[PDB]
């Protein structure tokens, strides 16, 4: 169950990403919305930047210093 | 974000390096050191390295450096590159290091026979005479 | 690469540097050489835990404790040199010349 | 070098279970022994495929298969199991052995109704 | 942060407490008016060092005993217990451990 | 020191050179260069006295800076590909920094300063130890990762490496010293062939092992550790005198004794690869190694020095121990020319 | 047979804390390779499930991989239930 | 030179630790497992040249696993051009952005 | 005689007293009446975090039973 | 209300250090056939709070060409570190859950050191450097065999965690299992802390003694836990607060009652009894401790 959930999880903060994407390089010329870094097509985790780029510093903040900080 | 705090602690190495680099008085040198030995296992602890910091803080400040002092008063971008799943109910850190024993047969025996030969070593050199 | 790494090898570098710059105080040019293997220490694992590299976990503890045992053979030579001289200062090692 | 293919915020649309993890832990073992086959049909999917996008559609039959499985004991037990998971939701770490009187009340409450 | 405020509070009190200890007597007027170098306290400092590097070594073993290995960790960790105890006899035989 | 710990150091300094030889672990290289250093020490101090302390001081300080270089060149190398094993490396930051470690390791210049002073400061048996056994973890090395290296900063080492024991040797009358330059020259020869055919590295280092052992020998059995102690050889013991002028000639690369080998092969390696500029360098170079050797020759076996009267009483005894493979030393250095095809050994 | 006697008796007195040492450390290094519990420790680390059980695929050629973990197919612990 | 005593003897000494996808304790992965694994068998038994020649895709995609630059500097320019749309003033986060989102278990 | 040390060890035991104490309290007091969760090796920490998600507070120690489950 | 735990826990400690005195004076005067302080309160219960005022209101007397920075940083590392090692401490629940938390304690322990170091080097005399040199070796010298007996007694706890030693402990007390290493523990806790049979060695000293007291109380506490674990019911923890308080109350009163039992050691004498007869024994139990769970097929659960 909780692999279900962090899968479903992963995915949609990724298409919400993509999606502020799609909006933001409207105007930029030689941008291609969600364009792949790697060769290949294998699904590849992402990095912690790729969820919590664009969202507020406190949850990036909780997301990457959390569980070393709780005490 | 705390104004990028591995950016911050890794300037502050940097700049006790800047400070005991110069050699000023030779206990003031190993002060700096002191300093930056504790700014460094401040960064790698906050990297999640408990017990390499840990060790960092043990080994090298309580014991090395306390020698380096005993001997001298003698004389005259960060948080994106991370992962994103977790480790289970354990620590890999502590997995790894303790495969020691089971998987680095090998360098078990090459580091105690090097602390061995460290032990005579010492003993040969400042027999004297 | 980001600017931990790059700050890191800085210090390597200033170490190094410190080293190879012999004001005086032979204790000095020991303290710079683990003052590098502090850096080494730190940088290596950085980039060991950032890769989830588990079995490397070993390596780290490894190069502390053999550098260590290197230090205390450094001491134990400055120690020696100082009872021919009464000081570690660098200028007294001229005996042997090119 | 290609473009990534994400499901669309619909295809990720799902009614989740919203029970704290004392309440999971508390009917972790008989909720392995009920919804295996759909938890083990996901993970042999997910282990093979190795790529969430292509399990989209097996990890919401297992949202389902637990949904019912808690309905069921909704329905039969609240009363013995909500004693149980009060007790292992005290403990800071959750301990199954400080609470073994709990359980049975609720381990005989599910056997001789379910 | 719960650490780091911890230890910030404890020097900080440290600190307050010190400078006021420090400073609450210089307010009030008063009338204002080598060589050795054991080489036994260096070789024992040195001792330390090396017992302190082989115990380094030894600190991974409580998680060492989960392993489904134990026959090897169990040779390997005597074996560097065996290591430790002869570098002990042998600075104790040539006399390293005197005064 | 005792028998029993000395063989163990002696035996430990080995077994770090093997675990060099025989690991394909950066980490693994690392520890034995470190367990080499370490089991050095002690040997280079056997006979105590404030110059051996300090060549062993100088040669601790050396060693251990290029460890850590060389342990940061294993990281840098770490971070860019996650690798530990000994190959080509994957970064050229890395590969720089690698190749100074090991030129610190070996003595090239400009890294050569500590050969001279430590060899000078130590005795005759370590200087022969650590000019013919100290030099086979860092080549072995270099050998591995020949394809890897930047051939321009190399052949820049090698060739001042040359230029730098010619002239070096020029100056001496310690005859520690002109062993010290010596070696320096022929690391430089050696060096300059590695981009180009690790099996002539491997034939040069066994030549200059040889000759270096059988030299290192015969100055060990008329004990002389200066030109004009070196000059009474012939008032007691003449076929040592006749032995080492023609090992010196020899170490001069005069055909047809064996020290031609190495250089000739070298440079008809080093023609192959479209290279005429540097081994022409290189040999007009090497004419000033055979000018101090020829001087050391004259002085020792070509005109007989003025002696003491003391002299006589020495007539009267005779070596108590022996050199065992000196004999052997000196004929594989003077005549295995006709043997030069066995090189395809890949020796 | 009497030196060897001779010497604890002697070593027993004088340097009881060192007879003391060796003793433990070498009972220690012994007893190990005799005791018959220590197949039974390596036994119960192998029965410590840190990852989970990857189901297999099945192809109608499993007998022994049991289709349930109410099934009979496949390793027990009563053994460690007992002990 | 290099004795390969260990090929010779079959000893493993050492190769367990050369690489990150070789039998962690636990069955842990390495970050970068599967680009490594796709890189080795790409370069296997043929050679540091032709490994370096044609296995050149594999070996750029484990590196950018290892060292994210690429990946690094496309979210830069996605938060640069953000913070010049939000100082000039024609774009404005959604509620997912600013914390105002429904959290999902 | 001897128990007049008494008094002295006893303001000592009950300044020994205030710290544990003290500790088991607040944990009590921020954490709803329970004891402070424990989170060591990132899967209890994991448990947490989704708690947090899923009391629509945004606190891990507000529990839903299944009068959430609807 | 974090900050309220943390002022919780460091008042009462400071009270308890200074109310130490007392209770040190008091049961000294009565081992030795007569009383403590009685006159400066009820019974005594204001003569610390009068050496206090007084030890604030005298003169401070700086060397005049000593290192002032070394100087006044010494008491300040001191202090810390006492204040510091009681954070990991569990009672039943501690300040700071830390995975690692004996291995932190020991290196505070490591650390507390250089405040020795420092204050003889910054004494400008040969021979307070020579008393700072002995105390330094003496103290590096017995944590060795803290270090080597700690991890012996933890590899049947399973992890570093203090908590854990609260489950070891549910049924029977680790002195049962091991009380050779207890034995050789208490002696290593008596030597780290520079307290007789091993004492061989205004503001700033009332801080160093200060610094000393809390160490004494922390040590006694940290053995309490160690090896003699009291029954913790999570609904009431106040009776493991209370058990526990009263071992540690045990162990600091055998402190002092060994202090006025016993003549000191010479330096080579304490040096000997380390080197030859701790360490033989130690190394032989911890090889002893490493076998014993795997013979017995009962090692601690948790990796
Ligand atoms: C072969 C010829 C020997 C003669 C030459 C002597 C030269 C020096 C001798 C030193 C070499 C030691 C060889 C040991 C190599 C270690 C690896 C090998 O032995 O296998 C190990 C077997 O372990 C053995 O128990 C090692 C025992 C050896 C240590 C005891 C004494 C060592 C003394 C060596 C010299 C040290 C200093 C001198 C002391 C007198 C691995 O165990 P295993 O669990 O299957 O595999 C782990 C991998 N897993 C996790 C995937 C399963
Ligand atoms: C004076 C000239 C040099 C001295 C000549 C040697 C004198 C003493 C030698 C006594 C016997 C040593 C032989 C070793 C026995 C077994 C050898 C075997 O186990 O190893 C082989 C190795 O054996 C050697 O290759 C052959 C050694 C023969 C040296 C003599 C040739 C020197 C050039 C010609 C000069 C004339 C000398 C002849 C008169 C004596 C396999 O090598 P390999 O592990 O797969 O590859 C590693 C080397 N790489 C990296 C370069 C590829
Ligand atoms: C002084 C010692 C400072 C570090 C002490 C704390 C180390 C520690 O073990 O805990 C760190 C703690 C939790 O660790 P775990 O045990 O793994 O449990 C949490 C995971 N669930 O989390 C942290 O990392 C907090 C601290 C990280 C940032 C700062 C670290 C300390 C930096 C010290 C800088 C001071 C140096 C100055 C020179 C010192 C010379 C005396
Ligand atoms: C466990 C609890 C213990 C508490 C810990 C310690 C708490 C500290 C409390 C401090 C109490 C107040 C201390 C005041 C005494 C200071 C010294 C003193 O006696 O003053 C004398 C001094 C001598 O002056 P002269 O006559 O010129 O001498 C010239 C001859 N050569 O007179 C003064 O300077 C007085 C200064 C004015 C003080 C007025 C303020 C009232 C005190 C409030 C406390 C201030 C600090 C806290
Ligand atoms: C074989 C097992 C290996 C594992 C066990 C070892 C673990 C730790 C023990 C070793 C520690 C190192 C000891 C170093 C030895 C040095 C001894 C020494 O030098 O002392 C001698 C003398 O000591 C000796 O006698 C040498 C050793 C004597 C034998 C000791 C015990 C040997 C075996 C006894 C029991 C064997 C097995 C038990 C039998 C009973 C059945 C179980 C001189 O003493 P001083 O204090 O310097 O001078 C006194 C005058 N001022």
């Amino acid at each position: 169950l909780f692999q279900a959930e962090k899968d479903r999880r992963v995915l949609q903060m990724l298409r919400e990403n993509l999606e502020e994407e799609a909006i933001i390089m409207k105007d930029v010329p030689d941008w291609k919305v969600g364009e792949s870094v790697f060769h290949t097509t294998r699904w590849v985790t992402p990095m912690m930047g790729e969820l919590y780029g664009l969202r507020t510093n406190e949850e990036i903040l909780s997301a990457t210093y959390g569980f070393i900080w709780y005490t | 974000m705390t104004m990028y705090i591995a950016f911050i602690l890794s300037t502050i190495f940097v700049i006790g390096f800047v400070g005991f680099s110069s050699k000023p008085s030779p206990i003031y040198g190993g002060l700096g050191l002191i300093v930056s030995g504790g700014v460094g296992c401040g960064i790698v602890l906050n990297f999640g390295g408990s017990f390499l910091g840990l060790m960092v803080f043990l080994i090298y400040l309580g014991g090395m450096l306390v020698v380096f002092g005993y001997t001298t008063a003698m004389a005259t971008g960060d948080w994106v590159i991370y992962d994103t799943g977790d480790s289970g109910f354990f620590s890999e850190e502590a997995m790894g290091i303790a495969a020691l024993y089971s998987y680095g047969t090998w360098l078990v025996i090459v580091t105690g026979w090097s602390l061995l030969i460290g032990v005579v070593v010492i003993m040969e050199i400042t027999r004297g005479n | 690469m980001p600017l931990v790494y790059m700050n890191i090898i800085m210090a390597f570098a200033i170490a190094l540097a410190g080293l190879l710059m012999y004001r005086s105080h032979l204790m000095s040019s020991l303290l710079c050489l683990e003052g590098m293997m502090l850096s080494l220490f730190i940088m290596s694992t950085l980039i060991i835990l950032n890769t989830h590299f588990t079995l490397a976990n070993m390596m780290p503890i490894i190069l502390l404790v053999f550098a260590a045992c290197e230090a205390a053979l450094g001491l134990s030579l400055l120690v020696m040199v100082s009872n021919t001289y009464g000081t570690d200062y660098v200028q007294n090692l001229n005996l042997l010349q090119c | 070098p290609g473009i990534v293919e994400l499901p669309t915020l619909e295809d990720l649309k799902v009614q989740e279970v919203k029970v704290s993890s004392s309440v999971l832990k508390a009917a972790a073992h008989h909720y392995g022994a009920q919804c295996d086959k759909p938890n083990k049909e996901f993970m042999l999917c997910r282990w093979e495929e190795k790529d969430p996008r292509r399990c989209l559609e097996e990890g919401k039959l297992v949202n389902q298969c637990a949904l019912d499985f808690f309905r069921q004991i909704k329905r039969h037990c609240a009363e013995p199991f909500t004693e149980y998971w009060t007790c292992i939701d005290y403990s800071g770490l959750q301990l199954f052995r400080h609470c073994r009187k709990q359980q049975a009340k609720f381990d005989e409450c599910v056997l001789d109704k379910l | 942060m719960n650490i780091m405020l911890t230890l910030l509070t404890n020097v900080t009190l440290a600190s307050l407490l010190v400078l006021i200890a420090f400073w609450l007597p210089q307010l009030n007027a008063y009338s204002e008016k080598r060589l050795p170098f054991s080489m036994k306290f260096f070789l024992v400092a040195i001792t330390f060092l090396l017992f302190d590097l082989e115990i380094a070594l030894l600190l991974p073993l409580p998680w060492a005993s989960q392993t489904n290995n134990l026959k090897t960790m169990l040779t390997m960790a005597l074996f560097l217990l065996i290591l430790l105890a002869a570098s002990l006899a042998y600075e104790w035989t040539q006399k390293g451990l005197e005064w | 020191m005792n028998p029993i710990i000395y063989t163990t150091l002696i035996m430990t300094v080995m077994s770090g050179t093997m675990l060099v030889m025989i690991s394909s672990h950066w980490l693994l290289i690392w520890i034995g260069f470190e367990m080499n250093l370490l089991a050095m020490i002690p040997v280079l101090m056997k006979n105590f006295n404030p110059r051996a302390t300090e060549a062993a001081t100088k040669y601790f300080l050396t060693q251990a800076t290029a460890s850590m270089m060389l342990m940061m060149a294993i990281i840098i190398n770490l971070l860019y590909s996650g690798q530990w094993t000994i190959t080509k490396m994957f970064n050229p930051v890395a590969m720089t920094m690698m190749t100074m470690a090991l030129a610190m390791k070996l003595g090239l210049s400009p890294f050569h300063f500590w050969v001279p002073e430590v060899t000078q400061g130590i005795s005759l048996q370590a200087g022969l130890l650590l000019l013919t056994w100290q030099k086979l973890a860092p080549l072995s090395v270099l050998c591995q990762i020949s394809q890897s290296i930047n051939p321009n900063l190399m052949l820049t080492m090698a060739m001042l490496s040359i230029l730098i024991g010619g002239w070096g040797g020029l100056n001496q009358t310690q005859l520690r010293k002109i062993m010290a330059y010596s070696s320096i020259a022929h690391m430089g020869w050696m060096t300059a062939v590695l981009p180009y055919n690790t099996t002539m590295t491997i034939l040069n280092l066994l030549i200059y092992i040889t000759m270096t052992l059988a030299m290192f020998m015969l100055l060990i059995h008329s004990s002389a550790t200066t030109t004009l102690s070196l000059s009474h050889t012939w008032n007691k013991m003449p076929v040592i005198t006749s032995l080492m002028m023609v090992t010196l000639l020899s170490m001069g690369g005069l055909p047809p004794l064996s020290g031609f080998m190495p250089k000739w092969m070298i440079i008809q390696e080093m023609t192959k690869n479209e290279s005429i500029i540097m081994p022409t360098l290189m040999a007009m170079t090497a004419l000033l190694n055979l000018y101090f050797y020829m001087r050391l020759a004259y002085s020792s076996s070509l005109t007989m020095f003025p002696s003491t009267n003391n002299m006589k009483m020495k007539w009267q005894f005779e070596h108590t121990k022996q050199m065992k493979l000196l004999p052997t030393m000196i004929v594989l250095s003077t005549l295995v020319l006709p043997m030069t095809p066995a090189l395809s050994s890949l020796n | 047979a009497g030196r060897i006697a001779s010497f604890l008796k002697n070593a027993w007195a004088k340097e009881p804390v060192l007879v003391a040492s060796f003793a433990i450390g070498g009972l220690a290094i012994i007893l190990p390779s005799l005791s018959p519990y220590t197949n039974y420790a390596i036994r119960i680390n192998r029965a410590t499930p840190y990852n989970y059980p990857v189901p297999l695929r099945d192809d109608g050629n499993m007998p022994d991989v049991p289709s349930h973990p109410q099934d009979p197919q496949g390793p027990s612990l009563e053994w460690l239930k007992n002990l | 030179p290099f004795f390969d005593v260990q090929k010779r003897l079959g000893l493993d000494l050492d190769r367990w630790m050369t690489i990150q996808s070789a039998e962690q304790p636990h069955k842990i992965p390495g970050r970068c497992h599967a680009f490594e694994k796709e890189w080795i068998e790409c370069a296997h038994g043929i050679g540091g040249i032709r490994a370096e020649k044609e296995c050149k895709i594999e070996f750029d995609d484990f590196v950018e696993c290892l060292l994210r630059q690429k990946t690094m500097k496309r979210l830069s320019a996605i938060k640069r051009q953000r913070d010049k749309l939000i100082k000039e003033g024609k774009y404005t986060p959604p509620p997912h952005h600013l914390g105002k989102e429904d959290p999902r278990p | 005689m001897w128990f007049e040390i008494l008094p002295g060890i006893a303001v000592m035991a009950a300044c020994l007293f205030i710290p544990g104490m003290a500790t088991a309290h607040i944990h009590k007091f921020t954490n709803g009446g329970k004891e402070k969760r424990v989170a060591h090796f990132s899967y209890q920490w994991n448990l947490m975090e989704r708690d947090r998600r899923i009391s629509g507070v945004n606190r891990y120690h507000v529990t839903k039973g299944l009068e959430n489950i609807d | 209300m974090f900050m309220i735990n943390i002022l919780s826990l460091i008042i009462p400690i400071l009270l308890a250090v200074a109310f130490l005195t007392l209770v040190e004076r008091k049961v000294l005067g009565y081992m030795q056939l007569r009383k403590g302080p009685n006159v400066v309160g009820p019974y005594g219960l204001l003569q610390p709070i009068a050496d206090a005022l007084k030890l604030f209101t005298k003169e401070p007397l700086r060397p005049a060409t000593s290192s002032i920075s070394m100087f006044i940083i010494a008491p300040i590392l001191a202090l810390s570190l006492a204040l510091t090692m009681w954070v990991p401490l569990p009672m039943p629940y501690p300040l700071i859950n830390m995975n690692l938390g004996v291995l932190f304690m020991l290196a505070m322990s490591s650390l507390a050191v250089y405040s020795i170091l420092w204050s003889g080097w910054a004494s400008n005399s040969k021979y307070a450097l020579i008393g700072a040199l002995r105390a330094v070796a003496q103290t590096i010298s017995y944590e060795v065999t803290l270090a080597i007996i700690l991890l012996s007694v933890l590899l049947m706890n399973g992890s570093y965690t203090l908590s854990t030693l609260i489950t070891t402990q549910e049924h029977i007390w680790m002195i049962f299992t091991s009380w050779p290493l207890a034995m050789m523990w208490f002696i290593s806790t008596l030597a780290e802390t520079n307290r007789a049979p091993f004492d061989l060695t205004a503001g700033p000293f009332a801080m160093f003694f200060m610094a000393e007291y809390a160490n004494i109380i922390m040590m006694n506490a940290f053995t309490a836990i160690l090896f003699l674990g009291a029954s913790h019911d999570p609904h009431t923890p106040e009776l493991y607060t209370i058990n526990f308080v009263l071992k540690t109350l045990a162990l600091t009163i055998t402190f002092l009652w060994i202090r006025a039992s016993y003549p000191r050691f010479r330096y080579d004498q304490l040096m000997h009894l380390l080197w030859k007869s701790f360490l033989p024994l130690t190394l032989a139990l911890c090889m002893w401790h490493i076998s014993l769970p795997i013979m017995t097929a009962s090692i601690p659960p948790q990796s």
